[PDB]
């Protein structure tokens, strides 16, 4: 009997390390939306990642991402001299 | 609803970090004295060392005395219980006095009491693996264990109890499908009903069906209930289950209030020290804040003055209004506040001076804000001036009625000449006696 | 006092050879 | 202090460098890399109809307009699978120190 | 949300030429449904069952020489063969988005061109490089991709999805030299054989001792590039089965310590190389004391890679570093990731990210083009790139401002 | 511990995809209804520039709709200067007409991406030119052109001040490396001494 326990379980085990959840629940997950609140009670949304959105304007200026691997941003105040 | 009652502004003794007195006292003004003695003896109460203590509020009329009275009780809040009672209610024609005076400090006593249960839960799969017969003995066919696939909606588990459960597995309608609540170490099965998800809008049942369960199969469920001594020794009282008890005429009349001691004392805080010091349950002494005690019967201080000698007693609150008179139920014996003298020296006296006119104009004040309505400089200075010439609790209930003819007037504020018209539309009993 | 003072001095002596600095000294990038 | 010097403007703003601190892409953590988009963020999520929490996850949206729900693996997998008990309301200050209950509701 | 803005899939069959093996497959997949041998049985056969069964002279030829298409004949009839046979798509019903290498020549650009626009007819074409879909294919618009093909090693960078053409560095070293050192060490050992193609059957040998077999007497096969061809695949086998690259600067004092794995060659001959199967994969990171060439001048794996950062600007390095691609065959031997990790980081100058992607658990780094080519396909703003008949046939036929 | 950032994928995680399951149940949700015909339609995109037309999935609900990515063709701006406005405003004696034609050109094909101008820059027909100088050049033409037709101050000194200084700090040597961060360590131990010295008057 404790072999069969240790065969049973070790079976059991291998079950679990093929795929725990697969499925999504579309019924209303696939709309639904998200929401939590943190320790302080703040709200905030799920960002989901969609495909870049057609841009209506001029808008959205470049930004130049590998750029800011060394710089952050550019303040108001400079050293004012020639 | 908020239903603003007499006296609510009070909130607490509303004393200070080293115990003084203070003017804004938590909605309570003045009183410095009174309210030390009242954080004392609320600091006594949390320390939960001593019992069968008593107190006496002995003051004039109108000095507030139940007034700090809820503030103490609110200050210990709604943790320790707290059982307020007056004189009359001690008068009972079903029960003796001296009953209802234990009852009432069973009740003034607070008992928390802990109940942890590990009880699984879940869609059940029944399976019996086949095992072979017991070997001890010949062969044939037994089930040395039974597995019960609870499903939960966080997942499944399946728990290979006992075999010698399927006794009550087949007792109850346990068919795959539907939701057991099974415990540890009992084990028995109390099947709750099939799940909703099977409920089909078709088939007309109530009562059948329920939700699965949400968390885990294994649900440790701790709950923690509250009830007074009095209450276990009502429950202990009566009788429950069969004993043709169903009857109405001979038993509808339920109210068999009275009580003995012995089961009272003795088995009750047996088992409550069992439950105490097992860690069961906690014990929590409140108070009894009996007001109008000048009312009791004679035969009830005598009773009295015994129960505050026992151990067990919680801390009690008398609040006597009137002074030198006579105690009743006795012929011509006049004693201080209408209590025997006796009692008076196991009750520490706190006594209450009358308000300062500035007080009876702070109060006034504080009543008009809470109950919501504003008052001019000149109606406030005149009801603190009808306050000091009469009662001050006449003042008080001039501003509800004050504030009701101003907004009919078509002012908001109450004016001089609101407060005015009321004095003479209402007047207090001073005015009255003049027949 | 007695080796702190040389420190600080044999330190700013050494810090910045000709501008090159790791820890600050960097020119601002410019906007585009 | 020498020719490299912050002595010259013009009409115009600089970008400041920061220092201590090599930042990468906006999909790194702000904790490690930098600017780190909450668009390539994993976090805490619990499904609808189950009742377990899948661990970190972030919402997708796939080819063919259908979503999808990605999903990481830290702190071997089995301490969020528990941390329902804190979200449906040692290992049990864990999943209040691990996380600050920011977990998604519904 | 409907998702209209998702992405589109218009046919765009891939075609990822490479020197060693050439892909396929249509657009929208994430593996490639064709892959087979690269050199073509030129007496034409082209296929993995075509090009080993013995005819009369069956003579192997890549069409790409360096990388480069120089054999157009031999180019097209590969392409006709792919196409009747894995793909059975009429040439004219659906796009080609073929990829290049970053070297590729104006000239020979457009005579690729002109031979999709014109023997095919195909509906649209575009030519992306090769670098530019391996960095696509990671998701990454700035990195270093790390190219080992069986014939070149480049590590060619790409600033914002450019190929920086300056930056590239085609290092000799790659598949080609393992498999001559592999098999001058066999020669050294004992005798190179021929695959089953001629083995009729084996025998069981005891490891180490001279196998037995009985030889075939089908056709002499006198020209001895197949033999050549016949050898390298096994030489290859041999190479991806347990050649192993070194996890240091490779002193004679561990390998030697290290255990022991066998192998079986097609005749059956048993024989072990746990002392030196490490020693053949050192000139790719160390070619100073190579014995074939004692006297060159060559930079290993992490020196090409240094090099190429170091010949671009600066502002882009910090993206380069921090993003390189690993890609090519050679890269799935064992523990090259990791030495090549090893190496840049002490290489690297410190307080720069460096960071490599982890793509080395699967093969998919060599279809990595083709992964990234149909990754561009698929997208939607992309299939305005795409050069339609209309503009070859207008006369411009002007690949180089359009690509 | 905390939440985490990748871009792709980690190594054992896994997505969940939509529910398929139970058609018993769901047997007369989906019954009740039928599909929208998919047709392979022909579509034409407005910013192909040219008359070819290609074929995509869509409904047959919505033959029009002519293409929805066509709305992300949107071109930088660059001026566009004819052959007197350079000769009156643009000329330069390093500089030539060819030159500044081939610059812009380049500029208007990569989107103002100086790096990718410089590295696919012709050095045969034109001398080597520098990433600053051709933007020097290109924010003059651009400030002129603006200033003439009726934007901030550019300075390739500050160019010239940038990247040779971050060239030499990345060409650090190990052992001056480990030099200046030995400097640096120390300068934060002296940094803590002057808190400690504050902190005790
Ligand atoms: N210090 C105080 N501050 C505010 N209100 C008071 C104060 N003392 C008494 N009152 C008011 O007096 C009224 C009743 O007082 P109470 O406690 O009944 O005294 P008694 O019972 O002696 O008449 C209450 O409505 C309360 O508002
Ligand atoms: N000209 C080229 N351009 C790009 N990739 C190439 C080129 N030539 C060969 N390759 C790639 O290099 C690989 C060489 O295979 P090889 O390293 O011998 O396989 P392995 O080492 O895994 O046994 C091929 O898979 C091929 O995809």
């Amino acid at each position: 009997n404790l072999k069969t326990l240790q065969e049973r379980e070790a079976r059991l085990r291998l079950e679990q390390e093929e795929a725990e959840l697969l499925t999504y629940t579309r019924e209303d997950a696939y709309s639904m939306e998200y929401v939590y609140e943190d320790v302080d009670g703040q709200t905030e949304v799920m960002p989901l990642w969609t495909p870049p959105t057609p841009p209506q304007d001029d808008s959205d200026i470049y930004l130049d991402s590998v750029m800011c691997l060394m710089y952050e941003a550019t303040p108001i105040p400079e050293a004012k001299l020639p | 609803t908020q239903r603003i009652a007499s006296h609510s502004h009070v909130k607490g003794l509303g004393l200070d970090e080293s115990g003084l007195a203070k003017q804004a006292a938590s909605g309570l003004v003045g009183q410095e004295n009174a309210r030390e003695a009242c954080g004392v003896i609320v600091e006594l109460i949390k320390s939960k060392k001593m019992a069968g203590r008593a107190v006496l509020l002995a003051g004039p009329p109108g000095t507030g005395k139940t007034a700090l009275a809820l503030a103490i009780a609110q200050e210990l809040g709604s943790k320790v219980p707290f059982c307020p009672m007056v004189g009359s209610e001690v008068y009972s024609t079903e029960i003796k006095k001296t009953e209802v005076l234990m009852e009432n400090f069973r009740r003034a006593i607070g008992l928390r009491i802990k109940e942890t249960k590990e009880v699984y839960e879940g869609e059940v799969t029944e399976l019996t693996p086949c095992e072979t017969e017991n070997p001890m003995g010949g062969y044939g066919k037994t089930i040395s264990h039974v597995i019960i696939g609870l499903k939960t909606a966080k997942g499944t588990k399946q728990l290979k109890l006992d075999p010698s459960i399927f006794e009550s597995l087949q007792k109850e309608r346990v068919e795959a499908g539907d939701v057991i609540y099974i415990e540890a170490n009992s084990g028995a099965v109390k099947r709750q009903g099939r799940c909703d998800t099977y409920a089909t809008e078709f088939d007309l049942e109530a009562e059948e069906y329920v939700p699965l369960p949400k968390g885990d199969v294994h649900k440790k469920k701790e709950i923690i209930q509250d009830v007074t001594l009095h209450d276990l020794d009502v429950a202990n009282a009566r009788p429950q289950g069969g004993q043709d008890i169903l009857s109405m005429m001979g038993q509808l009349m339920k109210p068999k209030k009275t009580e003995i001691t012995d089961k009272l004392r003795g088995e009750i805080n047996k088992v409550v020290n069992k439950y105490i010091d097992q860690g069961i349950a906690e014990l929590v002494p409140g108070v009894l804040f009996v007001d109008e005690v000048h009312m009791l019967d004679i035969e009830c201080f005598t009773y009295l003055h015994r129960a505050l000698e026992s151990s067990i007693a919680p801390i009690v609150i008398f609040a006597s209004n009137r002074g030198n008179c006579v105690i009743r139920g006795t012929e011509d014996i006049t004693s201080p506040h209408g209590i025997p003298l006796d009692l008076l020296d196991r009750v520490m006296i706190i006594r209450t001076m009358l308000y300062t006119p500035q007080e009876m104009k702070q109060i006034i004040k504080i009543r008009a804000q809470t109950e919501g309505i504003n008052i001019s400089e000149e109606a406030l200075n005149h009801l603190g001036e009808i306050g000091t010439k009469t009662t001050l609790r006449y003042s008080v209930q001039l501003l509800t009625p004050a504030n009701l003819l101003a907004k009919i007037n078509g002012k908001d504020s109450i004016e001089k000449e609101h407060v005015e018209e009321i004095s003479e539309l209402f007047y207090d009993a001073k005015s009255s006696a003049k027949i | 006092q007695i080796t702190l003072e040389n420190q600080v001095h044999q330190r700013i002596a050494e810090l910045r050879k000709a501008g090159l600095w790791s820890q600050r000294r960097l020119p601002k990038l410019q906007e585009a | 202090d020498g020719p490299f010097a912050f002595r010259r403007k013009a009409g115009c703003q600089y970008y400041a460098p920061h220092l201590d601190q090599t930042g990468n892409w906006p999909w790194t953590s702000p904790k490690d890399g930098g600017l780190g988009d909450v668009r390539y963020r994993y976090c805490l999520t619990t499904l609808t109809v189950p009742q377990r929490c899948i661990g970190f996850a972030r919402r997708r949206v796939g080819r063919g307009g259908r979503v999808l729900l990605d999903r990481a693996h830290s702190d071997y997998d089995s301490v969020f699978h528990h941390l329902d008990l804190e979200m449906l309301s040692s290992k049990d200050l864990s999943q209040i120190l691990v996380n600050i209950k920011s977990c998604r509701w519904r | 949300s409907g998702g209209v803005y998702g992405g589109d899939e218009v046919g765009a069959l891939v075609f990822d030429i490479g020197s060693y093996t050439v892909r396929a497959g249509y657009a929208g997949e994430d593996c490639p449904k064709v892959d087979f041998p690269t050199a073509i049985g030129m007496v034409y056969y082209i296929d993995t069952n075509a090009l080993r069964v013995p005819r009369e002279n069956m003579e192997a030829i890549s069409p790409l020489k360096n990388g480069m298409v120089e054999d157009w004949d031999s180019f097209q009839a590969i392409l006709d063969h792919t196409y009747k046979m894995h793909v059975k798509s009429e040439a004219s019903l659906h796009p080609v988005l073929m990829s290049e290498a970053p070297w590729n020549t104006r000239a020979k650009r457009e005579k690729l061109t002109e031979l999709m626009f014109e023997h095919y007819n195909i509906p649209a074409f575009f030519l992306c490089k090769t670098a530019v879909l391996t960095a696509f294919a990671n998701g990454r618009s700035t990195g270093l991709i790390l190219d080992s093909g069986a014939t070149h090693t480049t590590a060619i960078p790409v600033h914002d999805g450019y190929v920086l053409q300056q930056g590239i560095v085609k290092s000799p070293l790659a598949g080609d030299f393992i498999t001559m050192q592999c098999r001058e060490l066999f020669q050294e050992m004992n005798i190179e054989l021929v695959p089953p193609y001629m083995i009729a059957s084996k025998e069981a040998v005891r490891e180490g001792s001279p196998a037995n077999w009985k030889r075939k007497e089908k056709l002499p096969q006198v020209t001895r590039s197949w033999h050549n061809y016949m050898c390298n695949c096994v030489i290859q086998d041999f190479q991806a089965s347990v050649l192993q690259v070194s996890d240091s600067t490779y002193d004679e004092q561990v390998a030697a310590q290290m255990p022991t794995v066998h192998y079986e060659f097609p005749n059956g001959y048993n024989c072990d190389f746990g002392a030196e199967r490490l020693k053949i994969p050192e000139g790719l990171f160390d070619p100073s004391n190579v014995k074939g060439l004692s006297g060159n001048t060559m930079l290993g794996v992490s020196h090409v890679v240094t090099t190429s950062v170091g010949m671009c600007d600066i502002d882009i390095r910090p993206g380069l570093y921090g993003s390189v691609i690993v890609a090519g065959g050679n890269t799935l031997i064992q523990s090259f990731t990791d030495r090549l990790n090893r190496e840049l980081s002490q290489k690297t100058p410190p307080s720069m990210r460096l960071k490599l992607i982890a793509n080395n658990t699967t093969v998919e780094r060599r279809f990595s083009s083709w992964i990234g080519g149909s990754i561009l396909a698929s997208l939607g703003t992309f299939q305005q790139m795409w050069i339609s008949k209309q503009e070859y046939e207008e006369g411009g036929k002007q690949c180089v401002e359009r690509k | 511990y905390a939440l985490l950032y990748s871009d792709k994928k980690d190594a054992p995680p896994l997505l969940p995809s939509d529910t398929g399951q139970g058609y018993r149940t769901v047997k007369a949700k989906l019954g009740s209804k039928k599909v929208r015909p998919w047709k392979w339609m022909p579509f034409t995109n407005p910013a192909r520039k040219d008359g070819a037309m290609f074929f995509h999935w869509r409904r047959a609900a919505e033959e029009g709709k002519d293409y929805p990515f066509a709305r992300f063709n949107k071109t930088v701006q660059v001026p566009v200067y004819s052959e007197q406005e350079y000769q009156l405003y643009l000329h330069d004696d390093a500089w030539t007409k060819a030159e500044t034609d081939h610059l812009f050109d380049l500029s208007r094909r990569f989107d103002l991406r100086f790096v990718v101008i410089h590295d696919r820059y012709d050095h045969q027909q034109f001398k080597k030119r520098s990433v600053e100088d051709l933007k020097e050049r290109y924010y003059h033409i651009c400030a002129k052109l603006a200033n003439v037709r009726a934007r901030r101050k550019e300075q390739l000194e500050r160019l010239y001040n940038r990247t040779p200084e971050q060239v030499a700090e990345e060409e650090y040597l190990l052992q001056e490396l480990r030099k200046i961060e030995a400097r640096k360590k120390e300068r934060e131990k002296r940094s803590q001494d002057l808190q400690k010295l504050i902190t005790a008057a």
